[PDB]
């Protein structure tokens, strides 16, 4: 389990499209 | 488009469960939940060919790709937010689970989607791995916050938290906020929610052991008791092992309880001063009540998840019987036969009787499958099994180790004034905890709750040791002598009369675990010899 | 230590003498008497406690219901709870729960210490008293808790019945933990009869009080103009007429407490509903005929 | 109820479902155990 | 330890003999002495003594 979470933090995050585009002005709108 | 319709039936969903009763209470308070406006996305929904320049869109298609990843994204976040907090918050993810499965449900009457189940084993990773994030948040949060911080209530039958300088905290990874569509639907329904799963935190009790039961299956209570197995194995052969060792040899060699004549504030004074380095042992509480706290919440949770399970179980069959021909006694008014009328009912819920049917008008396949799913779905532990039992006789093994029992005998029957088995070590930590302390400082029972008894009453029925113990205990002695003589001193600060009364209540408790322990554990003696002639 | 009583009548045989059998009968029927006297008080009494403690932990239960956190919700659109009770400081400080959970296994010893004694050649069973009691009980409670009145037309609604059927339930499978019962066989007998229009012993049942409820109250008050179907809300809904309703219909109609009406009453109880349901919908398609042969 | 047995007895909802979703009097008999399971029905049996 | 019943049976039939001895005058004398105080020949425990 403590590797398995390891494998999900560190093992995560490993454009011109218009969802892409969309997404990123709308998630300002949160954070 | 696909964006709107998802928040839509999510918040549709959101609304649809919640309580009717809060709602009114809510809106007479002036803080209506404001019920979300109708739309018209159906039309939409069913566009399987706009024609535009040309081409043939099926929108219903793009709305699915879009509607399909929020739903998991959905569930995704529901699991995640769980695994960012402790084990009181899995009854606020079942609630959200159910919402997801409204949602879906809602959604599939105009889209085709995944199965929910698969949809939800994937977010669960239990898709190509046998115990799913759940499964093993749970065992993780029992290692590390429920058996260390946890006190049980035997009376409530609830967990409530430690003592301040007991609670060993960890830093949690705090899940980033997403929009309102991925958990409840809007701002005000997760507000709703959160304050709703608010009453849930304060306490581990039945409703946490109800999820936990559902949520982990047969698989997970297997694995889950396996592994608490483990831990109890590690901790009695390990550190308590290493303390009971060492608290053995700083035991008093022999202690005899003092005949009633020297009076109950001579004989507090005896004990105090006999079992003085056991008083003084600075990691008394710290390190040897700690370990054994966890064993007994370790234990607890066994018998508690077994009963829960067996509440599972039984509610399972009810909804099963009209299926499997099972019916209920009938009355039999004067005139009528017992057998007449159970036959008579027999046929008129016989269109009900599954496999019967099945093996009349379905298929080979069919009829194979049927059979299986009616084996399961009758054949539960609750019929005549049971598991608590099994988790006992196996802790049993983990003391093999020669200083639980001690040397034989010198009279070859028993121990009596010598401190060299556990239950006497026990004991002495029970004249320990029996000390009253001051009006404004925490007790034992506040900062370690009924697992510490638990587990070592346990130790002590295990190595069937409970009736020499109820015998020779110490506190039991000095209560014994007390309520015959009556007198009250306050002998080396503790008040006499407090203290005997402090030692009912344990005498009561321990009593009841002892019992409970026994009933659980459900041949030849050792005989003696008469005396012998010189003439043969 | 109540228990010795009953062990006692084991004795009475050994007061006669061969030559006055005139009596022997007489004292042999005394003995059988109180024995099954002081067994049936015994159960009685664990079952009176076992009752006390279900009501302590209905309350609790109770106050886990999302109704109690609309204040909640009210003070944070603006600018005890549970667990408290367990969170224990002394054991000197004795709870009511405390008090009725020691009396509860003091007395469950004694009911559980032999399994069975033999007075004047007749055996006697004391947890026998105990299992009896208990499914007799729990069905007089369900029935209890529903709450029901004809005249005022009142009945609980089903999650909360529901909620406390399940406290019971807990409470009643730890008796296992002191007595050699099986629960689950009391829980089998008592509930599936409740899923029938009437008991074993011809008496009215959860699912025949809810289906005659459903009939005579909610339905009977959407015909005369008070409550609608609302699909958005999947319940029926109270209208803003000028009425003289006593309940709350999405209360006893949304998908919760259908859902929860559903786990009482099961397959048979739902079943039997709908064919009180359909039972209306033949009269009224008979009075349709009487309007096309006009 | 066909959600609170769906959660309660899945392996026999799984062969009802099956069963349903696969002559006129005969098929009555099919319907008459899909509707105890909640099943909804083109044709109401107890109707 | 059953086996003692070897060597002490004595002592079982003598703790017997004792209790029976001090029940059946408690039980004749509650019956027929008028009472100096409430508490005069009540015993609360009686049941206790019984069981053992
Ligand atoms: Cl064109
Ligand atoms: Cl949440
Ligand atoms: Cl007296």
């Amino acid at each position: 389990i403590r590797k398995g979470i390891q494998l999900r933090k560190v093992e995560e995050q490993r454009e011109n499209d218009v969802a892409t585009i969309l997404s990123r002005r709308i998630a300002v709108e949160y954070s | 488009l696909a964006d709107q319709i998802f928040a839509y039936y999510k918040v549709m969903a959101g609304s649809l469960l919640l309580d009717k009763r809060l709602r009114s209470e809510c809106k007479n308070q002036g803080a209506t939940i404001h019920l979300p406006p109708s739309n018209r996305y159906e039309t939409l929904l069913k566009q399987r060919h706009v024609q535009l320049l040309g081409r043939s869109i099926d929108l219903n298609r793009l709305i699915t790709q879009r509607v399909s990843a929020a739903m998991y994204k959905s569930l995704e976040l529901a699991i995640g937010r769980f695994e960012s907090e402790d084990l009181t918050s899995i009854v606020e993810l079942d609630g959200l689970l159910e919402i997801n499965r409204m949602t879906h449900k809602l959604l599939s009457r105009y889209l085709t989607l995944d199965g929910f189940d698969a949809m939800f084993r994937e977010a669960n990773h239990n898709v190509s791995a046998p115990y799913g994030r759940i499964t093993l948040h749970v065992f993780w949060e029992l290692n590390y916050d429920f058996l260390p911080n946890y006190c049980y209530n035997g009376s409530t039958n609830r967990f409530v938290r430690t003592v301040l300088p007991f609670s060993q905290e960890f830093q949690r990874d705090k899940q980033p906020n997403a929009q309102p569509q991925y958990l409840h639907g809007s701002k005000a329904l997760n507000l709703a929610y959160s304050s709703i799963y608010g009453s849930y935190r304060n306490f581990v009790g039945p409703p946490h052991f109800q999820v936990i039961c559902r949520l982990l299956g047969y698989q997970g209570i297997a694995v889950v008791m396996e592994e608490l197995l483990k831990v109890v194995k590690s901790l009695l052969q390990g550190t308590i092992l290493q303390y009971v060792k060492t608290l053995m040899e700083v035991m008093p060699k022999i202690c005899r309880l003092p005949r009633h004549e020297y009076g109950s504030p001579g004989i507090l004074e005896f004990f105090h001063h006999q079992l003085k380095d056991i008083v003084e042992y600075a990691e008394l509480k710290t390190v040897c009540f700690q370990n054994l706290r966890e064993v007994g919440n370790a234990i607890l949770f066994c018998l508690l998840i077994e009963q829960s399970l067996s509440l599972e179980e039984v509610c399972d069959l009810l909804h099963a019987a009209p299926f499997q021909n099972i019916l209920p006694r009938v009355h039999v008014k004067e005139g009528e036969r017992l057998d007449a009328k159970m036959k008579r009912l027999e046929s008129k819920y016989a269109p009900l009787h599954l496999v019967p049917l099945i093996e009349r008008l379905g298929t080979p396949q069919q009829i194979a499958i049927a059979r299986e799913g009616d084996l399961l779905t009758k054949e539960r532990l609750c019929c005549g099994l049971s598991m608590f039992e099994v988790i006992l006789t196996r802790i049993r093994s983990f003391l093999d180790d020669p200083i639980w029992r001690g040397p034989l005998p010198s009279n070859g029957v028993m121990h009596v004034d010598e401190c060299v088995e556990f239950h006497r070590l026990w004991s002495a930590m029970q004249f320990v905890y029996c000390i009253p302390v001051g009006t404004h400082e925490f007790t034992v029972e506040q900062c370690f709750g009924d697992g510490l008894h638990w587990a070592g009453c346990m130790i002590i029925v295990l190595l069937g040791q409970q009736r020499r113990f109820a015998v020779l205990d110490f506190c039991y002695h000095l209560l014994k002598v007390q309520k015959h003589d009556g007198k009250d001193e306050i002998i080396k600060n503790v008040p006499l009369k407090k203290m005997v009364e402090r030692i009912r209540k344990f005498q009561i408790l321990n009593d009841e675990i002892i019992t409970i322990l026994d009933k659980y554990l459900k041949e030849h003696v050792r005989c003696f010899q008469p005396p012998i002639h010189q003439s043969l | 230590y109540s228990i010795a009583f009953p062990l006692l009548c084991t004795h009475f045989m050994s007061c006669t003498h061969e030559l006055c059998p005139e009596e022997r009968h007489h004292i042999g029927d005394r003995s059988l008497s109180l024995c099954n006297m002081f067994l049936d008080e015994m159960a009685k009494q664990a079952r009176n406690l076992i009752t006390d403690i279900c009501t302590e932990q209905c309350t609790l239960s109770d106050q886990l219901l999302p109704k109690h956190c609309a204040k909640t919700i009210s003070q944070a659109v603006n600018k005890e709870k549970p667990g408290v009770e367990s969170m224990r400081k002394n054991r000197l400080v004795v709870t009511n729960l405390d008090k009725l959970h020691t009396a509860l296994s003091e007395l469950c010893f004694s009911i559980n210490y032999v399994p069975n004694m033999v007075v004047w050649e007749h055996t006697f069973t004391p947890r026998e008293y105990l299992t009896s009691h208990l499914e007799i009980r729990f069905t007089k409670s369900i029935v209890g808790m529903t709450m029901y009145n004809q005249a005022t037309q009142e009945i609980a609604k089903p999650s909360e019945l529901l909620t406390s059927v399940r406290a019971y339930m807990t409470v009643l499978q730890s008796i296992e933990n002191y007595v050699q019962i099986d629960i689950t066989r009391v829980f089998n007998n008592v509930l599936l009869q409740q899923t029938q229009h009437l008991d074993s012993h011809g008496e009215p049942t959860i699912t025949s009080l809810y289906t005659n409820w459903y009939l005579e109250t909610l339905l009977r008050q959407v015909s005369n103009g008070h409550i609608a179907y609302f699909p958005a809300m999947k319940a029926f809904v109270n209208l803003p007429t000028e009425n003289e309703l006593t309940f709350n219909a999405e209360e006893y109609s949304d998908i919760s407490e259908m859902r929860s009406l559903s786990e009482l009453l099961g397959p048979y109880g739902m079943k039997f509903l709908s064919e009180s349901l359909m039972w209306h919908i033949s009269s009224q398609v008979a009075e349709l005929k009487k309007l096309v042969v006009e | 109820l066909r959600d609170v047995l769906s959660y309660h007895i899945p392996f026999l909802v799984s062969s009802i479902e099956d069963f349903k979703d696969h002559d006129m009097k005969v098929a009555m008999n099919v319907y008459e155990l899909s509707s105890a399971a909640g099943l909804p029905c083109e044709i109401d049996p107890a109707l | 330890q059953p086996g003692l019943l070897g060597p002490k049976a004595l002592f079982v039939f003598m703790a017997l003999s004792f209790a029976r001895d001090e029940i059946i005058w408690l039980l004749r004398h509650a019956d027929n002495m008028p009472k100096k105080s409430a508490d005069d020949f009540i015993d609360k425990h009686i049941a206790e003594l019984i069981f053992y």
